[PDB]
RNA sequence: CUUAAAGAGUCAACCCUUUGCUUAUCUUCCCUAUUUAAAUGUUAGCAGCCGCAUAGGCUG
DNA sequence: AGCAATTTAAATAGGGAAGATAAGCAAAGGGTTGACGAAAGCC
DNA sequence: GGCTTTCGTCAACCCTTTGCTTATCTTCCCT
């Protein structure tokens, strides 16, 4: 929906790499709104498991698991051009 | 790339206002640049250059003698004297509010920076003086010179120093051009072969008369460029502006 | 680890008194405020009488 | 139950008076802030 | 054998009466 944001000056002033800048990019960047009702917020229910959900994330997570071997293989700059086509393409579904 | 930790209005009282025999009044840039050692001491983060800026600054006394401290009888020895008032060597005392801007290299969030900074201030000392009050430190990055004139103005309102060089001596430019000298440094005289009678036995130690430079006071806004405003400790046994001699 | 390290300035008080800023003034002449126009917006929500009604109807 | 119109021009000038004085007293304090050197009891 | 206390030793001025600087402000433009 929106990409975090961060105020933090050392970590804008330092932080480059893909993991290393994301590790950095926590809830109080837009999503912790006001934060009185977090309890409620993280008790969750499991009605998800049912049969083409189930069968439709194991062949999804199958997928990434035979084709990340070549993610390894990449750049920094493939890594963000790739990741900003995938968020792009999630968002239009 | 740069960055800085700005401590804004910091109001420090009974700062040691003798800065050297023939000096009295604002601490000199060997006092911050010690200030700015002694974190990258307790703290670990080690400090290039610190940026210093006087909001406010009396000097205790009058417009041509300063307040002298009232002795205690605290030496060995000297007891049966104690009931008679101790003798007074000159140490003139002074109050300042003062703005600090210190050039650190972090790799951690801006927060655990500014509790470091925040837990050495509330134990640090300016010139001999009790650290009254302090604002929350603020972190500012100089990516380029734009963002260098924001951390510059950032420390607004405070007169900072920059340093204007010695054309023949102290005495004569002070009256000729109107600049105010401070130390930027000590010229060693000899080596010290007693080591009983220090802090450590280790470190080495060299008798010292304080070298002097000229400098003026200008606001922060309207010093051109900030690195004028930085002093370190340069490689002469002395400390510099980044900048060097303001024109 | 900053000319680091450290330090009680205390006390006391009669500013007094005196006073002449007076004097005389020409503001003054001058002159076009002129010409229009829907008050509309239903512009009123009444008077009796048929009734227990301050419910509901009728009469003009 | 809001509706109240537009432009146009606002005075040119001449003057802002000098002459006097602007007190003389008497006070205004010091009190502590001395480190080396040298006798001289004392562990 | 230092060591710590107290007393004696050695001096002598020509002053002057605020600034130092002087504060972090909008053009294009299209949505």
């Amino acid at each position: 929906h929106k990409k975090g944001l961060v105020e933090d000056p050392i970590y804008r002033a330092t932080k480059t790499m893909f993991t290393e800048t994301l590790q950095c990019v926590n809830v109080n960047g837009g999503w912790f709104n006001y934060g009185d009702n977090i309890d409620e917020c993280y008790k969750i229910d499991t009605s998800f498991i049912t049969d083409t959900y189930v069968k439709q994330l194991n062949r999804y997570r199958k997928k990434l698991l035979a084709t990340k071997h070549i993610w390894f293989t990449l750049g920094e700059d493939q890594k963000i051009a790739i990741l900003q086509e995938c968020r792009v393409a999630l968002m239009l579904g | 790339m740069r960055k800085f930790i700005i401590v804004k209005n910091v109001k420090v009282d009974g700062i040691n206002a003798k800065s050297s025999d023939i000096t009295v009044g604002m601490p000199p840039a060997t006092t911050f640049c010690g200030l700015g050692e002694t974190m990258s001491i307790k703290t670990g983060i080690v400090v290039k250059a610190v940026s210093y800026g006087s909001v406010k600054f009396e000097v205790r006394g009058s417009r041509f003698n300063t307040s002298v401290t009232k002795f205690a009888w605290q030496d060995r020895g000297n007891g049966g004297k104690a009931n008679n008032n101790s003798p007074i060597q000159p140490k003139p005392l002074a109050d300042g509010v003062f703005t600090l801007c210190f050039e650190v290299e972090w790799e951690d969030c801006a927060e655990v920076l500014v509790d470091k900074v925040t837990n050495f201030i509330n134990t640090a000392r300016i010139a001999g003086g009790t650290i009254a009050s302090f604002n929350k430190p603020f972190v500012k990055v100089a990516k380029d010179a734009e963002e260098l004139a924001s951390v510059k103005n950032a420390m607004m309102p405070c007169y900072v120093v920059v340093d204007c060089g010695v054309e023949v001596n102290i005495f004569e430019d002070a009256v000729n051009r109107k600049l105010q000298p401070m130390v930027n440094g000590y010229k060693k005289l000899e080596k010290i072969v007693d080591n009983k009678h220090m802090r450590d036995k280790f470190t080495p130690a060299y008798l010292a008369t304080p070298t002097y430079t000229m400098i003026g006071y200008k606001m922060v806004s309207n010093v051109d460029n900030f690195d004028q405003a930085l002093w370190q400790y340069g490689e002469n046994t002395k400390v510099k502006t980044i900048g060097g001699i303001y024109n």
